[PDB]
């Protein structure tokens, strides 16, 4: 519906930034040179 | 009650709001006549009362 | 909506007035004199000459005051906050002569009897020997005391029990010399009166008056008996303050929030304030409620919804006060006006400035003035689940 | 399609404990609260069938066949009582998204 | 203060000013250490 | 706009202001209060004033108060012995389904058995609260002493018929006392048009004259509450005018002579005959007021004090001489136009806000089905005269008094002492 | 009551800017 619609659209940001961390962590720790 | 009571108005009017210090938390026992009663009670003796 | 009309006389008070049809009416005048204005020696000068005001002025000497402010038919009032003092009268609108008449006595050619002043400090003391029975008072009086430490902002209306005994008319005569300026002073009416006739009136009465860092500490009181039946707990963060555009997004937020007597307060002083919420429960529910409270307000500072903002606009928009509140609700909101704004706010202003407000700007005024704030915490009774600071400053933000 | 219901409430065999139909529902949240809002004595039989049934399944019998549930008997009871807990139900939901 | 209002502030932008420098200070710290271990031997 | 009082044909009495205000109110007024019960029913108003928020035919109990809370606006119920009065209010753009709500919360509710069980609680919680201070169960129990059937009927519900009350007594008491002939669709803000539209729409359905109430019955007496208190509370009223007569006019100025509340914060109500009468002989902190209770047949006007346990005596006996004095003709002129004065402002600032505007044209409607100008009110009080006044008083001293006392007893009289 | 006493001082512990800190 559209509160929920509202929510996500609030929350995704904050989870876009939750992802770019978990990326250099993971890049971080996998030492993967492709990065 | 406008002009008739004025003060003591609220002790007659409740006033539930529905929508839109506090209460504080406001016994079960174990199992006629006409005489003057007369309580009993004993050190290991249950008590009673005969009327 | 009729305007407030706002005239200004030699002494410097003002006179505002706001004419509506009801019949009678409510002339007040406010004086910006409270307990912030007090140093530590006259902690309870303002209460106790506010206890004095009614008992006889040099013209009424005795009971005249009283009786005839009685015979007139009218309900004299009076209140004292930490910055606001009142003296209003509610009475049939003819009578505004000697509402008003009766009003300058009382702000000054005051008279203190000194014998007078002696019962009135029994009473202040012996009350307030008994004001412990206002837990809620209590707690908001400490969530003042630990929020604003070492400023006057801490300090109670009533005083320490120490001043009351410790108090003489010298001082008194002082505070009333010192804070009662008529450049400080409006005489407010709503109701039944023409502007020109009270203007006439402050003109030839009233006319006489003389003309001429406060901080938040977030921290915490806890006052533990345990034989209380129910706790009561305070939380809250530095309100903007009273000129703030802000105050308004706040009180949306306020009304988005609305265990037990969850109330929420917004508390304003010049350029300081109190917002939070106080609750009462039982000892062992009061960890959740904390939570709980915590999570709700972390709920707008990250997910708001414009459908309860709306909700929260539209509770708001009947909060405002107007002529259908009535003379003394609408006079009090004119003499909080010229004291605080210096001008009386319309209600299409207050309407635009409801209207103005989005989810998006309440959650970004939420996020200025809730999130990741040290908070003050006042609580009493059996407070021993009541979490300690480092659990509600830990709450006061999200890891997600 | 009337014969083959009865057929296939023969072949389900909740009748042969004695159970109604609305006994053999899953206790959900929505089931529960219509549970709830039954009269005491619809409760108390309903309590009683599936304490029946649970003996019998533990002693590995069935009733008599003069015992068993007549599909055509069988009453559905919580029925009313659920379709308003699901209405009441979905209408909190919808008026969430709102 | 304009670094804690952006990146030390939200918990997010916590986690991520921490993920990124951790990843950098790997380097530097390898680095630097190296650079003392070799002088000292 | 002077209120359009208007009686549709069944017997609503439709009113109505177009204030053209910001906030609208509508209310709608029942002859529905607690006097309407027998001793098989007692508590059913109380769980009914609870139940608005119930599922109703129309609207269940989830989208009545989402939709109320939705637009912001307000549903209350006060209820008095006699009357209930159903309240909304909010923004003249709502005010269409709020009269939907209200409504259907008035005309067609379903009460359904596990709604009231779950609110049962919440009726002893209320009890409880309301208890909480001295004065409540004080004129409770006067009631139930001074009357004998339909004025003795307490305004919460009793504790042994908590858990008895079911949604049968409830449909009963709306079936037999939510009439048409006994409504009043009370509206300030909006137009009568309207008012009328909803009147037809609701309100016309349900147009019996309803069950009628029993004659109310003085019995006299006196309930003594023994509680260990600080303060005694004691209350002496005795049998006075009803509502519609000269007399309950003469009672209002008698209790305006003696004594009606402060108007001084912090004052000593200097004038009060009683308050003087009390503070002449005794220094200890006191209260000592006049109370009047007029309903439509019968009316209480007496004495309310509170005191010390240990002066309660005298106090009391000062505050029964000082109307022994009224009622031997020992008043002046100016006490009497004092009292006017006080009596009149207070209808005045009491009709000055919305809300207690709108109660009063609702009132006035259910009780004589006009409305009585504020102005004509005025000369009415006025046509209380002196010895009116001194006549209510010796029917006060005289009729036999019920008398309602709470706290430390020990000195505190009877009434065959008092 | 509960305003016969004073916060007690903490300037030995209070630092003489919320953002920074």
């Amino acid at each position: 519906g559209p509160r929920y619609r509202e929510l996500a659209r609030n929350w995704i940001p904050t989870a876009g930034m939750w992802g770019t961390v978990g990326a250099v962590g993971l890049v971080w720790a996998t030492d993967w040179r492709l990065i | 009650v406008a002009a008739r009571s004025g003060p003591f108005a609220p002790v007659l009017s409740a006033t539930s709001r529905g929508v839109a210090g506090a209460v504080p938390a406001a016994p079960v026992l174990d199992v006629a006549a006409a005489r003057p009663l007369v309580a009993t009670v004993g050190l290991n003796v249950p008590a009673s009362v005969r009327f | 909506v009729p305007e407030t009309q706002v005239s200004i006389l030699d002494n410097g008070l003002r006179v505002a007035s706001e004419q509506s049809s009801h019949a009678t009416c409510t002339v007040g005048v406010w004086i910006d004199a409270g307990s912030r204005y007090e140093t530590e020696k006259n902690n309870g000068a303002g209460y106790f000459l506010e206890h004095l005001a009614f008992k006889g002025t040099k013209n009424r000497p005795g009971n005249a005051l009283e009786k005839e402010v009685e015979s007139i038919g009218a309900h004299l009032n009076a209140y004292s906050t930490r910055e606001h003092t009142a003296y209003l009268i509610k009475a049939l609108s003819k009578d505004l002569p000697k509402v008003v008449e009766l009003l300058a006595d009382i702000v000054q050619n005051s008279s203190l009897e000194d014998s007078q002043i002696e019962k009135e400090r029994d009473v202040i003391l012996r009350e307030m020997q008994e004001n412990d029975a206002s837990m809620q008072n209590v707690v908001f009086d400490y969530l003042h005391a630990t929020a604003f430490q070492g400023t006057p902002l801490a300090q109670a209306v009533e005083g320490p029990s120490e001043n009351v005994r410790r108090l003489s008319r010298t001082d008194l005569t002082d505070y009333l010399n010192r804070h009662y300026k008529a450049p400080r002073m409006v005489l407010a009416a709503a109701g039944g009166v023409e502007h020109q006739q009270l203007l006439d009136l402050a003109q030839k009465h009233l006319s006489s008056v003389s003309r001429v860092p406060c901080r938040f500490t977030g921290s915490e009181i806890r006052h533990r008996d345990d034989a209380l039946p129910l706790a009561h707990v305070a939380i809250a963060v530095e309100g903007p303050g009273w000129a703030n555009p802000d105050n308004v997004t706040l009180q949306v937020a306020n009304a988005i929030i609305g265990c037990q007597s969850f109330q929420t307060f917004n508390i304003s002083y010049s350029d300081t304030g109190l917002l939070g919420a106080h609750f009462v429960c039982d000892a062992m529910s009061i960890d959740d409620m904390v939570f709980f409270l915590q999570g709700q307000w972390m709920r707008l500072c990250t997910s708001a919804t414009e459908s309860e903002v709306t909700r929260g606009k539209n509770i708001l928009r009947n909060a405002l006060v107007s002529h259908l509140d009535g003379t003394t609700p609408v006079c009090e909101d004119i003499g909080r006006s010229l004291l605080t704004y210096g001008r009386r706010i319309p209600l299409a202003e207050w309407e635009s400035r409801i209207q103005e407000v989005d989810a998006q700007m309440l959650r970004d005024i939420c996020s200025k003035y809730f999130y990741d704030q040290c908070p003050a915490v006042a609580g009493y009774g059996p407070i021993e689940q009541l979490p300690d600071y480092n659990r509600i400053r830990s709450g006061m933000f999200w890891l997600r | 399609l009337d014969g083959f219901r009865k057929w296939y409430y023969n072949a389900a065999g909740f009748n042969k404990l004695g159970l109604m139909r609305d006994d053999t529902l899953h206790e959900t949240e929505d089931v529960k609260e219509a549970i709830r809002r039954l009269p005491e004595d619809l409760y108390n039989d309903r309590m009683f069938r599936i304490k029946r049934a649970l003996d019998l399944t533990m002693r590995h019998q069935i009733l008599p066949k003069d015992q068993w549930t007549k599909y055509e008997e069988d009453k559905f009871y919580l029925e009313p009582y659920l379709k308003e807990v699901i209405r009441e139900r979905k209408e909190r939901e919808e008026w969430a998204k709102k | 203060s304009r670094l804690y209002s952006l990146l030390f502030r939200r918990t997010s932008t916590f986690a991520l000013t921490i993920a990124v420098g951790a990843l950098f200070f790997e380097r530097a710290f390898d680095q630097g250490a190296d650079a003392i271990y070799e002088h000292i031997n | 706009q002077d209120l359009e009082f208007t009686k549709l044909p069944n017997g609503l009495v439709i009113a109505s202001l177009e204030n053209y205000a910001p906030l609208s109110r509508i209310g709608l007024f029942v002859k529905a209060g607690s006097r309407y019960e027998d001793s098989n029913n007692l508590g059913t108003s109380h769980l009914l004033r609870l139940a608005s928020s119930l599922t109703t035919k129309g609207a269940s109990s989830f989208k009545i108060t989402r939709g109320i809370e939705a637009v912001g606006g307000k549903l209350s119920v006060t209820a008095t012995r006699e009357n209930m009065a159903y309240t909304v209010e909010g923004i003249r753009s709502d005010i269409e389904i709020l009269m939907e709500f209200l409504l259907n919360v008035t005309t067609a509710p379903e009460f359904r058995r596990w709604e009231v069980a779950a609110l049962r609680s919440q009726l002893k919680i209320d009890k409880a609260v309301a208890f909480q201070n001295s004065q409540t169960r004080i004129i409770e129990n006067l009631h139930d002493v001074a009357y004998k059937n339909a004025l003795a009927n307490p305004l919460y519900c009793p504790d042994y018929r908590m858990g008895k009350i079911t949604s049968e007594e409830l449909h009963y008491f709306v079936q037999n006392h939510f009439t048409s002939a006994r409504m009043a669709l009370v509206g300030l803000g909006v137009s009568h048009s309207v008012l009328k539209q909803v009147a037809e729409q609701f309100l016309n359905m349900r147009g019996g004259l309803g069950l009628a109430g029993a004659k109310a019955k003085y019995r006299g007496g006196e309930i003594r509450e023994q509680n260990g208190d600080n303060l005694v509370h004691a209350a002496i009223v005795a049998e006075s005018a009803a509502i519609g007569n000269a007399e309950a006019n003469a009672f209002s100025v008698l209790q305006h002579l003696l004594g009606a509340g402060p108007h001084i914060k912090r004052g000593n109500n200097t004038t009060s005959l009683l308050s003087q009468s009390v503070a002449k002989g005794s220094h200890q902190p006191f209260d000592v007021s006049a109370f009047n209770a007029s309903y439509s047949d019968s009316g209480l006007f007496g004495i309310y004090t509170i005191s010390q346990a240990a002066a309660a005596g005298e106090v009391i006996n000062a505050a029964y001489n000082q109307v022994k004095a009224v009622a031997q003709g020992n008043l002046s002129s100016a006490d009497v136009q004092a009292a006017k004065n006080k009596l009149k402002a207070g209808y005045l600032m009491s009709v000055e806000t919305s809300e207690g505007f709108l109660s009063e044209i609702g009132s006035q409607a259910l009780a004589a089905g006009s409305y009585m100008p504020p102005s004509t009110v005025l000369q009415q009080i006025d046509s209380v005269a002196d010895a009116d006044v001194v006549k209510a008083a010796k029917k006060f001293v005289s009729g036999k008094k019920s008398m309602a006392a709470s706290g430390n007893l020990g000195h505190t009289p009877f009434l065959d002492e008092l | 009551s509960h305003t016969d006493v004073k916060v007690p001082d903490f300037s030995d512990y209070r630092r003489a800017s919320s953002e920074a800190r």
